[PDB]
């Protein structure tokens, strides 16, 4: 069959690991400062 | 810790009122680390006083829901 040549192959590749910037927890993220808030007088 | 959490019960037995008293009484077991008894403490007398404007136990009904994360809905109200 000599046609037009072209080649099909669906693309489905995984992108690499973005390793986006980490959020820093909060102080009243733990729990001694939390407990230390909390019973606050 | 005991002392202070049997007076605000004590406080609260004598004048149902006393809506200070009982915040102490929650803030006692805050300090007992009873998390899920104040928790429950706090549920039953915010869902018996939905119309009190206690701001402050509001506020840490907010900050024990979100240590519990499946509850944020009710922390973010």
């Amino acid at each position: 069959r000599q046609d037009y040549i072209a080649k099909v192959r669906y693309q489905n590749d995984l992108p690499a690991p973005p390793c986006p910037p980490k959020l820093l927890k909060y102080e009243i993220e733990k729990e001694a400062p939390q407990k230390e808030f909390l019973k606050d007088s | 810790y005991v002392q202070a959490q049997k007076q605000f019960k004590q406080a609260e037995d004598s004048q149902n009122s006393n809506t200070l008293a009982k915040l102490g009484y929650a803030q006692c077991l805050i300090a007992r680390n009873e998390v899920g008894d104040a928790t429950i403490y706090l549920e039953k007398f915010f869902k018996e006083n939905q119309d009190s404007k206690s701001s402050e136990m509001m506020l840490l009904l907010g900050i024990i829901y979100s240590q519990s994360g499946k509850s944020y809905y009710k922390a973010i109200i």
